[PDB]
C-alpha cells in the first residue's frame, strides 16, 4: 500500500543549500520513509552508515527521521562524523558521539562555483567555545581574540567570526564544493505512528 | 590570552584571506601569460596591486607580535616569513631613490643596443643576433668586438647606477639587524632555534668554499681539455699554458659551455642519442609526450595530476591568436589548481622540459596540505633540483629504449657514453665556477672588502684565479662587467645555480641506492622505484615547515650540502680527461694575457 511517499527530494534536489552556520533542518515525522536516494546523483563521493546499515535502513521504523544539510569543502566531509576535530566539525556542525543514522555527501562544482568565485557560502572560523551536538549558532559577535572587548568593532585582535568560501570552477577537487546532508534517526520512546515502506 | 593564541588566529585569518587572494592574483596572471590583451594586463595589474597591499598591511600587523615570547617553531617560521619589514625600514626618499635605480637598471639592460662601426643603422639587441653571433660565430675578430662592445656600452652606463645601488642595499639590510645585503641574501639557508639542525648564514660561505675545493680538480682538467682542443679551430690567440679568452666560451658571459660541444666534440663521427625524428614517426605529440611523463612518475609511486590540469593547462601554442609566452611555466595556481604552459613542440629538449615542469608541479602538490606561508620548496635549490633529476633520469637510453623511443636494436657503448658526459659536464659542473665566483665578487662588494676603486680589477683577478677566462682587452675602472649579467643587474641572487647543482647530484645519488643501481651514477633509472619514490615524497610533503638540513637527512642522510656525488657522477669522464689530458700542462698561468 502507500499513503505518501517521502519529498526527500525536496533536500536532495534543492536549488541552493544553506550555509554550515545556519545549517537548515527539516523534520519528516509523517512521511513514508523510503530510502530510495540512489536515484540522487547515485556515485556518491561518501555514502556511510553510523548505527545502521546501509539497506537494513529502508525496512525500520523510527520516530524522528530529521534531515539536516549544508555544504562543505570536499576535504571537510571528514569532519561530518562521530568523533572529528577541525573548524567544521567544533565551530559549525557537531554530531553525536552515538550518532545513529547516515551521511551523504556528494559533489556540486556546477551548481554551487561560479568563474567570478561564489562568495554566498559563509562558515565560522572562529568561536569562544566548542559547539555541543546538533547545537545551532547564528551569532556574529565579533570574536573576542586579545584582552579587551573592543567595543564590539573590527579591528586588530578583534575578527569577525564568519567567514566566505567563494567556490570557483578552477578550484581543485578538495576545494570544490560538497552538498552534504544528514539523515538523523532517533527513537523517543513514543508511538511510531509512521514507517518505512514494505 | 597568551600571545601565542593572537598569533595562531592572525595566521589562520591571514592564512585563508592570503590564499584567496593569492589564487586571484595567480588566476589573473595566467590569463595575461596565455592571452596577451590590454584586457588581461589590466587584470593582472589591479589583482597583483590589491594582493600586494593586503600583503604590506598583514605584515604590518604581523609585526606586533615580539616573536620571542613565542615557542611553536611552525608559527615562528610563518610570522618571521610574514614579520619582514623589508625595503620599507628606510625612509621614503631612499626607497623611492633605489625603486628608481632598480627600474632604471632593469631598462637600460633590456633596452640596450649596440650601434657597431660597420654601417650606421646596423645596431642589434642582446637576445637575438647577439647571442647568435656569440654562439655560432667561428671568427676570432668578430665575436671578440661584439663582447667588448656589449660590455663596453652597457656596464659603462650601469656602473654610476650600481655605485648607488650597493650602498642603497647595504643601508637597507644593514637596517634590518643584518650585517649587509649579501648576508640578507644568506639568511635562506639560516637555520634557528633547532639544535642539532640549526644553521648559520655564515656557514655558507664555508661550505661553498669546501665544495668548490674539491669541485676545483674536475673542473681544472675539463678546462684543460677545453683549452687543447680550442686551440685548432682558434690558432694564434690561445695560450698552451695560459688562460682562455672571454670571448671564446661560447656565450656572451660564459655562463654556459653548451655552444662549445660543436668544437670540443671528442667523437664527432656518431652523432649523439635523437629521438626526435623516432617520435614524428610514431605520430608523437604534447598530450602523448605528457601522458608519458605522467606514467612514468606514477610508475615512480607518486600521484596522479589533477582532472583540472588536463582541462585548464594549455600545453601547446594554440598559435598566433591567442598570444602566449612560449617560456615553460609551472602554474601553481593554489587551492588545488596546477597548470604547465608550455608550447610544447615534437623534440626530445620539449620532452626533457615536459619531464621538468611536470617534477615542479609534483613538488608543488607534495606540500599543498601546507599553510600558504610554508607552501614552498625548503629552500631556494630544492625546487629546481627536484625538477633536474626527473629530466635526467628520463634522459637516460634505458629508460628511453623502455617506453619505445629508442629502438631495441642498439646497445650503449663507451663513445656515447662519454660524449654524453663531457657535453652534460659543458653545462653542469662547466657553469659552477663561474657561479661561485660571481657569488663570492657579489658578496665581497656587499661586504666592503673591495673597495669601490678596486671593483673590476678584484673582479678580473678573481676570474683569472678561479674560472681561468682572461680578459681580451684592457678594461677601464669605469667598466662593469658584472652587471652586464640579467641576474646581477636585475637584483637576482645567483648562489641558487650553485647549491641547487649540488642537490641535484645529491638526490640523484641518494635515490640510485634506494632503486638498487648497479652502474655508474649517469646510467640510474629511479623508474619502477617505489622505495625511492616514496622516500622522495616524504621529504617534497615536508616543504617549508621544517629545516632545509633536516629536509636533505631525510632523502640524502646527510645534515650539510655535499658535492662528492658531483664528483662520482663524472667519475668516468673525470678518468677519461686525466687519461687524455697529458699532452699539455694542466692548469692556466693568471700572469699571461692576450694583449
Ligand atoms: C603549534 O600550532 C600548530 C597549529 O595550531 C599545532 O599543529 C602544533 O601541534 C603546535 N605545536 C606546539 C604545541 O608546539
Ligand atoms: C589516476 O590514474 C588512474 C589510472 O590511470 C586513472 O584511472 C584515474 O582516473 C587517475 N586519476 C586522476 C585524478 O587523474
Ligand atoms: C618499468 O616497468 C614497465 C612495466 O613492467 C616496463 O615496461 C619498463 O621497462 C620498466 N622500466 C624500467 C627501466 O625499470
Ligand atoms: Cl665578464
Ligand atoms: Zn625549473
Amino acid at each position: 500500500n502507500i499513503t505518501n511517499l517521502c519529498p526527500f527530494d525536496e533536500v536532495f534536489n534543492a536549488t541552493r543549500f544553506a550555509s554550515v552556520y545556519a545549517w537548515n533542518r527539516k523534520r519528516i515525522s509523517n512521511c513514508v520513509a523510503d530510502y530510495s536516494v540512489l536515484y540522487n546523483f547515485a556515485p556518491f563521493f561518501a555514502f556511510k552508515c553510523y548505527g545502521v546499515s546501509p539497506t537494513k535502513l529502508n525496512d525500520l521504523c523510527f520516530t524522528n527521521v530529521y534531515a539536516d544539510s549544508f555544504v562543505i569543502r570536499g576535504n571537510e566531509v571528514s569532519q561530518i562524523a562521530p568523533g572529528q576535530t577541525g573548524n567544521i566539525a567544533d565551530y559549525n556542525y557537531k554530531l553525536p558521539d552515538d550518532f545513529t543514522g547516515c551521511v551523504i555527501a556528494w559533489n556540486s562544482n556546477k551548481l554551487d562555483s561560479k568563474v567570478g568565485g561564489n562568495y554566498n557560502y559563509l562558515y565560522r572560523l572562529f568561536r569562544k567555545s566548542n559547539l555541543k551536538p546538533f547545537e545551532r549558532d547564528i551569532s556574529t559577535e565579533i570574536y573576542q581574540a586579545g584582552n579587551k572587548p573592543c567595543n564590539g568593532v573590527a579591528g586588530f585582535n578583534c575578527y569577525f567570526p564568519l567567514r566566505s568560501y567563494g567556490f570557483r570552477p578552477t578550484y581543485g577537487v578538495g576545494h570544490q564544493p560538497y552538498r552534504v546532508v544528514v539523515l538523523s534517526f532517533e527513537l523517543l520512546h513514543a508511538p511510531a505512528t509512521v514507517c518505512g515502506p514494505k | 590570552s597568551t600571545i601565542e593564541e593572537q598569533a595562531k588566529t592572525f595566521l589562520d585569518k591571514f592564512n585563508h584571506e592570503a590564499e584567496d587572494l593569492f589564487y586571484q592574483s595567480s588566476l589573473a596572471s595566467w590569463n595575461y601569460n596565455t592571452n596577451i590583451t590590454e584586457e588581461n594586463v589590466q587584470n593582472m595589474n589591479n589583482a597583483g596591486d590589491k594582493w600586494s597591499a593586503f600583503l604590506k598591511e598583514q605584515s604590518t600587523l604581523a609585526q606586533m607580535y615580539p616573536l620571542q615570547e613565542i615557542q611553536n617553531l611552525t608559527v615562528k617560521l610563518q610570522l618571521q616569513a610574514l614579520q619582514q619589514n623589508g625595503s620599507s625600514v628606510l625612509s621614503e626618499d631612499k626607497s623611492k631613490r633605489l625603486n628608481t635605480i632598480l627600474n632604471t637598471m632593469s631598462t637600460i639592460y633590456s633596452t640596450g643596443k649596440v650601434c657597431n662601426p660597420d654601417n650606421p643603422q646596423e645596431c642589434l639587441l642582446l637576445e637575438p643576433g647577439l647571442n647568435e653571433i656569440m654562439a655560432n660565430s667561428l671568427d676570432y675578430n668578430e665575436r671578440l668586438w661584439a663582447w667588448e662592445s656589449w660590455r663596453s656600452e652597457v656596464g659603462k652606463q650601469l656602473r654610476p647606477l650600481y655605485e648607488e645601488y650597493v650602498v642603497l642595499k647595504n643601508e637597507m639590510a644593514r637596517a634590518n639587524h643584518y650585517e649587509d645585503y649579501g648576508d640578507y641574501w644568506r639568511g635562506d639557508y639560516e637555520v634557528n632555534g633547532v639544535d642539532g639542525y640549526d644553521y648559520s648564514r655564515g656557514q655558507l660561505i664555508e661550505d661553498v668554499e669546501h665544495t668548490f675545493e674539491e669541485i676545483k680538480p674536475l673542473y681544472e682538467h675539463l678546462h684543460a681539455y677545453v683549452r687543447a682542443k680550442l686551440m685548432n679551430a682558434y690558432p694564434s690567440y690561445i695560450s698552451p699554458i695560459g688562460c682562455l679568452p672571454a670571448h671564446l666560451l661560447g656565450d656572451m658571459w660564459g655562463r654556459f659551455w653548451t655552444n662549445l660541444y660543436s668544437l670540443t666534440v671528442p667523437f664527432g663521427q656518431k652523432p649523439n642519442i635523437d629521438v626526435t625524428d623516432a617520435m614524428v614517426d610514431q605520430a608523437w605529440d604534447a598530450q602523448r609526450i605528457f601522458k608519458e611523463a605522467e606514467k612514468f612518475f606514477v610508475s615512480v609511486g607518486l600521484p596522479n595530476m589533477t582532472q583540472g590540469f588536463w582541462e585548464n593547462s594549455m600545453l601547446t601554442d594554440p598559435g598566433n591568436v591567442q598570444k602566449a609566452v612560449c617560456h615553460p611555466t609551472a602554474w601553481d595556481l593554489g587551492k588545488g589548481d596546477f597548470r604547465i604552459l608550455m608550447c610544447t613542440k615534437v623534440t626530445m629538449d620539449d620532452f626533457l622540459t615536459a619531464h621538468h615542469e611536470m617534477g615542479h608541479i609534483q613538488y608543488d602538490m607534495a606540500y599543498a596540505a601546507q599553510p600558504f606561508l610554508l607552501r614552498n620548496g625548503a629552500n631556494e635549490g630544492f625546487h629546481e633540483a627536484v625538477g633536474e633529476i626527473m629530466s635526467l633520469s628520463a634522459a637516460t637510453p634505458k629508460h628511453l629504449k623502455s617506453i619505445g623511443l629508442l629502438s631495441p636494436d642498439f646497445q650503449e657503448d663507451n663513445e656515447t657514453e662519454i660524449n654524453f658526459l663531457l657535453k652534460q659536464a659543458l653545462t653542469i659542473v662547466g657553469t659552477l665556477p663561474f657561479t661561485y665566483m660571481l657569488e663570492k665578487w657579489r658578496w665581497m662588494v656587499f661586504k666592503g672588502e673591495i673597495p669601490k676603486d678596486q671593483w673590476m680589477k678584484k673582479w678580473w683577478e678573481m676570474k683569472r684565479e678561479i674560472v681561468g677566462v682572461v680578459e681580451p682587452v684592457p678594461h677601464d675602472e669605469t667598466y662593469c662587467d658584472p652587471a652586464s649579467l640579467f641576474h646581477v643587474s636585475n637584483d637576482y641572487s645567483f648562489i641558487r645555480y650553485y647549491t641547487r647543482t649540488l642537490y641535484q647530484f645529491q638526490f640523484q645519488e641518494a635515490l640510485c641506492q634506494a632503486a638498487k643501481h648497479e652502474g655508474p651514477l649517469h646510467k640510474c633509472d629511479i623508474s619502477n622505484s617505489t622505495e625511492a619514490g616514496q622516500k622522495l615524497f616524504n621529504m617534497l610533503r615536508l616543504g617549508k615547515s621544517e629545516p632545509w638540513t633536516l629536509a636533505l637527512e631525510n632523502v640524502v642522510g646527510a645534515k650539510n650540502m655535499n658535492v662528492r656525488p658531483l664528483l662520482n657522477y663524472f667519475e668516468p669522464l673525470f678518468t677519461w680527461l686525466k687519461d687524455q689530458n697529458k699532452n699539455s700542462f694542466v692548469g692556466w698561468s693568471t700572469d699571461w694575457s692576450p694583449y
